[PDB]
């Protein structure tokens, strides 16, 4: 069964540099062609590199001079040394063997974040249902989680009993550097005076948890 | 004087299908009761012959190939087969006349960490003829551009490994193969059952 | 380089329809000695890598349903998914592997056609206690509708806005195959401040006109 497991990754400056490995049973690297390949979040697939069985490659023109492969033959490993990282290298990294006809086996996938940008809990503000919600129809409330990174963020509502109607949005990247996100539900407006509302946002890369009620607002 | 099938199924190393051993066993006494009444083998398809009536017959020659496969190729070791390991490595003619033997062999083949020694040939220009046995390492042209022999895009080395590991599930475990030809010419008999 | 350009960006077809994507390949990658086509096709779900559906143009993988095929010759090629599952609803790629650089296409998304539902709107003025940290976040909501393609204008003293904000899209939901849209307009307090009527108008081919969700700053919304 072939097979690629890939590890390394995660976050890193401008300018610095990440080592990304890819583990492969079932076949012999050196025996083999093997790419990487980068998909930008929300984009398409980007050609890396290539790799031969002699240990020799080529690479994209977006990446040469700064991207290099070396492998371990007894480990049946790939390696990808990038360095002098910028933002827009930042993407979802991919192994994935070069088949006579096509990439037939693909790693899991790595994400590189290249970003200044400190590690950061957000903050949490209501998204009140408004007060002239019609009568017999539906109201919507909210939350809305700012100014946070890394990426993720996960939000839950009455700590998981109310699913009916979620919606939590993707998260945007601000120009600020920091994501931001929404997530909304949508519920009878004769709930409003008899049933709690409250979002439980997660952010564990800062180790960050916010229960906040969500309630009409005073006028 | 006992024909020695011991030295080929219970040989210490097999090898690699793409290149297959062959051994010409002549002038001696075979008991093929010793193989179909034997529990040891997952496979025992024979061709031509009868399996349980072998010891009454006699031959010219008698020919055996070992080498070592995966489970789900076993079944390409057969006539009329198609697959990368009957048209790359081993075929059978149509007309074969012998007996096809297999058996699971994951406790001597797989290694911790994968077995990497096993090779199979990947690529080819042409199929094998029947009984060929092809040993080149030349790189193999897979696209528009000539490869000089040297490795470049689309140019590929031509054999592949298997990576046996213990833990692997049943179908892709290594099994060792014996292949006997039964071959009868214009000639006296020098394999004969007791 | 071989550009692979795919169309359309998006498809939608019925459940149990045919669904057919097209890719172009600004040379041919049909080699003359061997007649392959060196084009091959993938799909990829959120979350997974691509998985290899078709090669040599028409060839499936194993274990690829009968519904998947492949067609075409030299520049211009077809998938086609014969009825369609819900399983289907994907991304799907076109590749050359014929020179390289190796490059793909833009990519085609696949989702289920439904019939047009009118989004709900509402919109939601920046909390107190984000005003105490110097911004003002102005929220737009559309909530269930089909198809994807709306406008959401934003309208700060009937002034209409452009460049000051975000939208967020949730992907084709699973049971009622509508989608959900935010737009989100970002101002500092003193810019809020220095208005009163703050509205998000909304079109949408489920409006017979557009829709506008409005509230004035300091008055109870
Ligand atoms: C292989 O060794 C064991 C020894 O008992 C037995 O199965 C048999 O004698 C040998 N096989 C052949 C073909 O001689």
């Amino acid at each position: 069964q072939v097979q690629l497991v890939q590890s390394g990754g995660g976050l890193i400056q401008p300018g610095g540099s990440l080592r990304l490995s890819c583990a492969a049973s079932g076949f012999t690297v050196s025996l083999s062609h093997m790419n990487w390949v980068r998909q930008a979040p929300g984009k398409g697939l980007e050609w890396v590199s290539i790799t031969y069985g002699d240990g020799n490659s080529d690479y994209a023109d977006s990446v040469k001079g700064r991207f290099t492969i070396s492998r371990d033959n007894s480990k049946n490993t790939l390696y990808l040394q990038m360095n002098s990282l910028r933002a827009e290298d930042t993407a979802v990294y991919y192994c994935a063997r070069e088949y006579y006809y096509g990439m037939d086996v693909w790693g899991q996938g790595t994400t590189v974040t290249v970003s200044s940008a400190s590690t950061k809990g957000p903050s949490v503000f209501p998204l009140a249902p408004s007060s002239k919600s019609t009568s017999g129809g539906t109201a919507a409330l909210g939350c809305l989680v700012k100014d946070y990174f890394p990426e993720p963020v996960t939000v839950s509502w009455n700590s998981g009993a109310l699913t009916s109607g979620v919606h939590t949005f993707p998260a945007v990247l601000q120009s600020s550097g920091l994501y931001s996100l929404s997530s909304v539900v949508t519920v009878p407006s004769s709930s409003l005076g008899t049933q709690t509302y409250i979002c439980n946002v997660n952010h564990k890369p800062s180790n960050t948890k916010v229960d906040k009620k969500v309630e009409p607002k005073s006028c | 004087n006992l024909c020695p099938f011991g030295e080929v199924f219970n040989a210490t190393r097999f090898a690699s299908v793409y290149a297959w051993n062959r051994k010409r066993i002549s002038n001696c006494v075979a008991d093929y009761s010793v193989l179909y009444n034997s529990a040891s083998f997952s496979t025992f398809k024979c061709y031509g012959v009868s399996p349980t009536k072998l010891n009454d017959l006699c031959f010219t020659n008698v020919y055996a190939d070992s080498f070592v496969i995966r489970g789900d190729e076993v079944r390409q070791i057969a006539p009329g087969q198609t697959g990368k390991i009957a048209d790359y490595n081993y075929k059978l003619p149509d007309d074969f006349t012998g007996c096809v033997i297999a058996w699971n062999s994951n406790n001597l083949d797989s290694k911790v960490g994968g077995n990497y020694n096993y090779l199979y040939r990947l690529f080819r220009k042409s199929n094998l003829k029947p009984f060929e046995r092809d040993i080149s390492t030349e790189i193999y042209q897979a696209g528009s551009t000539p490869c000089n022999g040297v490795e470049g895009f689309n140019c590929y080395f031509p054999l592949q490994s298997y990576g046996f590991q213990p833990t692997n599930g049943v179908g892709y475990q290594p099994y060792r193969v014996v292949v006997l030809s039964f071959e009868l010419l214009h000639a006296p008999a020098t394999v004969c059952g007791p | 380089d071989i550009v692979m350009t795919q169309s359309p960006d998006s498809l939608a077809v019925s459940l149990g329809e045919r669904a057919t994507i097209n890719c172009k390949s600004s040379q041919s990658v049909l080699y003359s000695s061997n007649n392959k086509n060196y084009l091959a096709w993938y799909q990829q779900k959120p979350g997974q890598p691509p998985k290899l559906l078709i090669y040599w143009a028409s060839t499936r993988e194993s274990g690829v349903p009968d519904r998947f095929s492949g067609s075409g010759s030299g520049t211009d090629f077809t998938l086609t998914i014969s009825s369609l599952q819900a399983e289907d609803v994907a991304v799907y790629y076109c590749q050359q592997y014929y020179s390289l650089p190796l490059t793909f296409g833009g990519g085609t998304k696949l989702e289920i056609k439904r019939t047009v539902a009118a989004p709900s709107v509402f919109i939601f003025p920046p909390s107190d206690e984000q005003l105490k940290s110097g911004t003002a976040s102005v929220v737009c909501l559309l909530n269930n509708f089909y198809p994807r393609e709306a406008k959401v204008q934003w309208k700060v003293d009937n002034a209409l806005q452009s460049g000051n904000s975000q939208e967020s899209v949730t992907e084709q939901d699973s049971k009622d195959s509508t989608y959900s849209l935010s737009s989100t307009l970002t101002l500092s307090k003193a810019d809020y401040e220095k208005h009163k009527v703050y509205a998000c108008e909304v079109t949408h081919q489920g409006l017979s006109s557009p829709v506008t969700k409005s509230f004035n700053r300091g008055e109870c919304s």
